[PDB]
C-alpha cells in the first residue's frame, strides 16, 4: 500500500497509535504483520508552490 | 461442639467461595479491578495489557 505522508506523521502511521491521518486516512490492523517502509521524496513528488 | 466435622466442611466451602468472590476484586498489579473504567481510561493498547 503506497501513501505519501508529511515526515511529521509517520509516527502516527506505526500500529496501534492514531492521529489524523491514521484515523481518517490510513488505518492500520492491530495485529498487523508488515513493514512500515519511507523514503523523502522532495526532488518529484515536491514542486514549486 | 458435636456435629464439628459437618460444620467444618460447610464453613471451608462457604470460606473458599468467599475467597474465590474477594480475590476477584484483586487488581493483581493492574491499574483497576473493573474493566470497565480501564477501558474508558486508556488507550487499546495498555487497557489490553
Amino acid at each position: 500500500d503506497s501513501f505519501v505522508i508529511r515526515g511529521d506523521e509517520v509516527r502516527q502511521i506505526a500500529p496501534g497509535q492514531t492521529g489524523k491521518i491514521a484515523d481518517y486516512n490510513y488505518k492500520l490492523p492491530d495485529d498487523f504483520t508488515g513493514c512500515v517502509i519511507a523514503w523523502n521524496s522532495n526532488n518529484l513528488d515536491s514542486k514549486v508552490g | 461442639s458435636a456435629l464439628g466435622k459437618l460444620q467444618d466442611v460447610v464453613n471451608q466451602n462457604a470460606q473458599a467461595l468467599n475467597t474465590l468472590v474477594k480475590q476477584l476484586s484483586s487488581n493483581f498489579g493492574a491499574i483497576s479491578s473493573v474493566l470497565n473504567d480501564i477501558l474508558s481510561r486508556l488507550d487499546p493498547p495498555e487497557a489490553e495489557v
